[PDB]
RNA sequence: GCUGUCGGUCAUACUGCGUCGAAUACACCGGAUCCCUUCAGACCUCCGAAUUAAGCGGCGCAAGGCCCGGUUAGUACUUGGGUGGGGGACUCCCAGGGAAUACCGGGUGCUGACAGCU
RNA sequence: AUAGCGCAGGUGUCCUAAGGCAAGCUCAAUGAGAACAGAAAUCUCAUGUUGACCAAAAGGGGAAAAGCUUGCUUGAUUUUG
RNA sequence: GGAUAGCUGGAGUUUUGUUAGUUUUAUCAGGUAAAGCGAAUGAUUAGAGGCCCUCGACCUAUUCUCAAACUUUAAAUGGGUAAGAUCCAGUGGUUACUUCAUUGAACUGCUGGGAUUAAUAUGACUCCAAGUGGGCCAUUUUUG
């Protein structure tokens, strides 16, 4: 006994009730950078110790 | 500003605005003037009975007396933003002779209410005190 | 409906009018240092590395530069939250952004303006002014008397 | 049994013309649009009267056929065959659906027939004729209004034949910018030479 | 019939760039050369540009910028009357001599002449050599739209650059003598095929030998003398760098011309 | 440049078009071999027709292209069959005229047992010097309207050279 | 003021037709022994040096195209408000934003690197 | 982002080439021409902004190519993120 | 009917020149409404002008009316990013990366320059769990 297939009603109102923005952080994360590049950032950091 | 005009376009039919005069500004701040007092979180809303409340909060900027607010609002000084946000927004009673019809604009020949009256808000607000 | 990598693309991925053929060489000689803004516009002429349709026309920060691609961090609402998403994309599909360039000019003049006072005691308070109310002057010229118009059908 | 035309007054749906998608072709009842003397030149037949809708409607193809056969028969009796031109301007390109007889499910329906959409201020008919006539030609389009639904104002325009040009602006002809039947063509200073 | 080129044809008609319309640049091969990755950022990819016109061989080192391409040092075969070689400017020998004469004055400009002597003839050579030290100057080869056969003059000027000590990457497979024979390539550099044709043709005919090679008779150069010139040209090069109507009508003037007609 | 604007024969092409592939065709290819001194190429059928009776890619016909010094000798002996006479139709709009002949057996050579009997098309071209500019790889362009050969230009050439009538 | 090589914008730069180009220079152009290419020295390749006709460049055309502005027009359309109008279809006022052809007034290019020429 | 037993159609495959790379070439169509030959065979010039073609639905994209023809090959390979 | 996320409560903390369902300043993306057919594609009425006719042909310039699965052009309303203490410049070092090259690149040490660098308002994680997963209506948009 249908019944309603789909709706977007009250979904914007639900989302805005709480639309959190991620906190900004210094120093960019390196996940997904080149492995060749990130090899030479380890060799860089070693050389100043 | 240009900014604060283009905000008021969006709100118009919930609002009746316009240009004050030195009579209506004096009457607001003397009769209905309250002042917000405290840290971010809680401010208290205190009645303007003496200048020492005004003095301690706005004594940075000049503005020692209640009469020096009235200059800074009427002229629009460099320290308007500070002196305006000091004042807790005014709480007016309903106008003695009523409105016409809050559906319609102050323009239109049905004589309604919303929108901006260039000067004639002064005649309204003197009844709402 | 139907979901495909390029569904409803039609008008969106169309090359343009009289704009057919491959990218020019001067647009392919642009450099992109990481920590820099770029608008992702995808041209259908090159099918290699084109981004997904949602990211088309989105500005975001370059985090990586692969040899033949640019890692761009853009951000994306998913109901309750923004989430920063990391999308690689071919060099042709990236434009240089021009969104920051007023601010970049501004700091060079503004930092040099604060610098040069020194012993005059700075306190300039450098700031844009939004064009609000005009002051008054007298004005005079040739006139015309208009009246309202009678109706005509035509 | 076709429907009553109160069913299909209003422009409820997007245009759905006969294309490769529609395939069910019902063919129209107007395949003769122009009437009277077709072939008269522009120097004759300066006067004109339009029939103009004030109302946003659909009009069936049969109602256009009915109206032109009404109007040209009024011309033939009064002012002869060969002192008028009568154009139908509106065409029916919108195709019109019927579902006919679980109640729904198969609700989308076959193409019944053709119909023409019509704006406010849009011109339906236009009689081009001599300035002698006109008053007869108005009363040809008071008649033809009764075949359509809604109201249509009748409108004597100020223009020479079927042209842009005002009949003031036509006669200043002598200088020889203007030179074709049912279409006064403007010779431009634009070239070549 | 409907006939060619409608009014509405020109409305639709896109144009190819201009040096495709003019018939010069291949923009397919240009995009492959000019790219230099984004790991490199702001390095400049240099390329050798050899172009065979009539009577003359231009040879340039070029990198690209957004405003346009930018020439590092030019060379011409019309210079070679300085360095001994009077005539035969178009040939394979002169192509080798131009590519050598270019390759020195890249190095002298940078200040890198004493390093990279290179290898003076026609034997195979790459620069793997020099270790623990500064790497040789990298430069590609853009033929343009010269059609790339075995021989042709362009890979003469490539081998001229390799002698000079520019790091050109190249296989051996489009040199003459090919399975490879080095001494056949030495014949083409020193102009031996040119001398052998004159040696063949003079005993056959006087009329062909007058008609061709009229400049050789003026400048007094024999069949024996050719191999001396292009050898002695090299030592001359390696102690040397280079050393120096109608107009438009207005619209007042145009409507004037109408009433004349 | 009045000397260099002189008309010359750009090229001569010859085309035998046959029924079928086999010993029919390869026999006919040997006729153009001994005549010209060059092996023919072999054309193929682009699509099926069936009324005549061929299908896709059957290898139907052959042709050959001749140029310079040889091409004057074949053309002058070829027109000696026609007795130096052609029609108004024969000359094309672009200038490049042509004609037909039956019987290679009476155009030199010999009638033979298994060389047999054929005809051929016998098509000529006429342009001036500077026709490199269309066909060259680098720096293409049109040969413009003043320099280009018309129909009526080609007729005046053929009246003088070989003493022709149209 | 120009010519060449590599380009940038990619029609203000394209296409058609017609006249004129000092000097380099591009170019047509002459040849097939070797390198090399085919049915074919036309293309391509190699070795050459006995006419501006074309290519190429400038200019013209009551040219087409293209680009730019004015009209079209505060019109079409449209955001927020209405216990506005109208039987409906639709339409008007208030506070705002605001197009596109048709048609005539002007245009037909500008430019970086390097080597040379009145 | 977005529904219906809304609308028009499609898939359970096909291919050592229709995969990969490089080179050369330009397509559909029209116009004027050439023995047998025409409305359709093949050859030739002129014009040809894609009006063809790219395994198949529909849509994007493509002209010294992504199309057609030839040469050489197996990156339709291995290691896991 | 569940599971899962969201909406909700409670229990703890971190923490106050940082947040925003808003505009402005500058910069991008888009192909709806309208408009278009003397612009392509598709539909369509009318005539003009191009061995005796003849309506044809087709071409050339015009004309009547159109398109959810046509488009040269193209709004309003909405969407993205940026507007400094998580910044800007100068100078030295580290590096198997990159370069023809202390040329670059990213990261770091020090030394200057700068306190809120448009408007308006304003203090801004972790855990545990409930109920709920039949919805209906109205103005404008809209499909059968």
């Amino acid at each position: 006994a249908k019944s309603k297939n789909h709706t977007n009603h009250n979904q914007n109102k639900k989302a805005h009730r709480n639309i959190k923005k991620p906190q900004r952080k210094r120093k960019m994360s390196t996940k997904g950078m080149c492995p060749k590049f990130l090899r030479n950032q380890r060799a860089c950091k070693r050389g100043m110790m | 500003n240009k900014a604060t005009i283009e905000m008021l376009k969006a709100v118009q039919p919930f609002i009746t605005y316009g240009y004050p005069t030195l009579k209506t500004i004096r009457q607001l701040i003397y009769k209905r003037g309250y002042a917000k007092v405290g840290k971010p979180g809680a401010h208290s809303r205190i009645r303007l009975q003496a200048n020492d409340i005004v003095s301690q909060h706005l004594g940075k900027y000049g503005i020692h007396g209640v009469e020096d607010l009235v200059h800074e609002i009427y002229t629009c000084g460099p320290y308007f933003k500070q002196a305006n946000n000091f004042l807790w927004p005014f709480k007016l009673n309903s106008p003695r002779k009523g409105f016409t019809s809050k559906r319609h604009g102050y323009n239109e020949p049905r004589k309604g209410d919303w929108g901006n009256r260039e000067e004639m808000i002064n005649e309204l607000v003197q009844r709402m005190i | 409906t139907s979901f495909g990598k390029r569904a409803r693309t039609r008008q969106k991925f169309s090359k343009g009018f009289r704009r057919h053929g491959m990218p020019a060489v001067s647009r392919l000689l642009v450099i992109h240092k990481k920590g820099d803004y770029v608008d992702i516009v995808c041209d259908p002429s090159v099918q290699k590395g084109m981004p997904y349709s949602y990211y088309h026309g989105r500005t975001g920060i370059v985090f990586n530069v692969t040899q033949r691609a640019v890692g761009v961090e853009v951000n994306k609402v998913v109901g309750n939250r923004v989430i920063k998403k990391r999308i690689h994309v071919r060099l042709e599909h990236v434009r240089k952004s021009r969104c920051n360039e007023l601010f970049l000019r501004r700091v060079k003049e503004n930092d040099a303006a604060h610098h040069e006072a020194h012993l005059k005691g700075e306190s300039i308070k450098t700031k844009r002014q939004i064009p609000g109310p005009k002051p008054g002057c007298f004005v005079s010229g040739t006139m015309e008397v208009l009246e309202p118009a009678p109706f005509v059908e035509s | 049994g076709r429907r009553p035309a109160r069913c299909y007054r209003y422009c409820k749906n997007k245009p759905y013309p006969k294309s490769r998608f529609c395939r069910g072709v019902p063919d129209a009842k107007i395949r003769i649009y122009d009437a009277g003397r077709k072939r008269a030149d522009v120097d004759e037949f300066p006067g004109v009267a339009h029939l103009v809708s004030d109302e946003y409607e659909q009009i069936s193809s049969e109602a256009l056929e009915a109206a032109r056969v009404c109007a040209n028969k009024y011309m033939i009796k009064n002012c002869g065959k060969d002192n008028f031109h009568l154009r139908i301007r509106v065409h029916p390109f919108h195709v019109l659906r019927i579902n006919k007889m679980t109640g729904m499910r198969g609700a989308f329906g076959k193409p019944m027939g053709l119909v023409a959409r019509v704006d406010i201020g849009q011109i339906l008919m236009s009689i081009r004729t001599r300035e002698s006539n006109v008053a007869t030609a108005v009363t040809a389009l008071r008649r033809a209004a009764f075949k359509f639904p809604g109201r249509q104002k009748v409108f004597v325009s100020n223009k020479w034949g079927f042209t842009k040009f005002t009949k003031v602006e036509y006669k200043k002809q002598a200088e020889g910018r203007i030179v074709d039947g049912v279409g006064a063509k403007w010779i431009s200073t634009k070239g070549p030479l | 019939v409907k006939a060619l080129k409608n009014k509405a044809y020109f409305k639709r008609y896109q144009v190819k760039y201009r040096r495709r319309r003019q018939g010069k640049t291949d923009y397919a091969a240009r995009r492959a050369l000019v790219l230099q990755d984004r790991n490199k950022y702001n390095a400049h990819k240099h390329r050798l540009v050899v172009r065979l016109t009539n009577k003359r061989i231009i040879c340039q080192v070029v990198y690209s910028t957004i405003e346009g391409d930018r020439v590092l040092a030019t060379a011409e075969s019309t210079e070679l009357p300085r360095y001994g070689v009077k005539i035969g400017l178009t040939n394979y020998a002169a192509a080798y001599c131009t590519g050598l004469l270019l390759a020195r004055r890249v190095l002298k400009q940078l200040g890198m002449s004493e390093t990279f002597e290179g290898v003076e003839t026609g034997e195979e050579y790459h620069i793997e050599e020099n270790f623990g030290e500064r790497r040789p100057f990298k430069v590609l080869l853009d033929v343009g739209i010269v059609r790339t056969t075995v021989g042709n003059r362009v890979f003469g000027a490539m081998k001229g650059a390799a002698d000079g000590g520019l790091h050109v990457p190249h296989g051996i497979k489009k040199f003459p003598g090919y399975s490879y024979d080095p001494e056949a390539h030495r014949a083409r550099i020193l102009g031996l095929h040119v001398a052998d044709y004159m040696r063949q043709l003079k005993e056959e005919d006087p009329e062909k030998y007058s008609a061709q090679f009229s400049q050789y008779i003026k400048n007094k150069i024999e069949a024996d003398d050719i191999e001396a010139m292009y050898k002695n040209a090299h030592a001359q090069i390696r102690k040397n760098p280079d050393a120096v109507r109608h107009v438009k009508l207005t619209k007042a003037q145009r409507r004037e011309r109408v009433q004349q007609k | 440049e009045n000397p260099m604007r002189k008309i010359r024969i750009e090229k001569l092409t010859l085309n035998i078009c046959v029924g079928e592939s086999g010993d029919r065709l390869t026999r006919a290819a040997r006729v153009l071999e001994q005549l010209t001194g060059q092996r023919p190429q072999f054309s193929k059928a682009r699509f099926t027709i069936r009324s005549f009776g061929i299908r896709r890619n059957e290898k139907i016909a052959c042709y050959v292209t001749v140029r310079g010094k040889k091409a004057e000798d074949i053309l002058e002996k070829g027109l000696k069959v026609k007795e130096y006479e052609l029609k108004k139709k024969n000359f094309s709009d672009s200038g490049n005229f042509g004609f037909g002949i039956q019987e290679h057996i009476d155009l030199g050579i010999k009638y033979d047992p298994s060389t047999g009997i054929y005809g051929m098309d016998f098509y000529v071209q006429l342009t001036r010097p500077g026709n490199r500019v269309a066909h060259r790889k680098r720096a293409r362009g049109r040969v413009g309207h003043s320099h280009r050969v018309t129909k009526e230009d080609s007729i005046k050439w053929f009246q003088q050279t070989y003493d022709g009538i149209v």
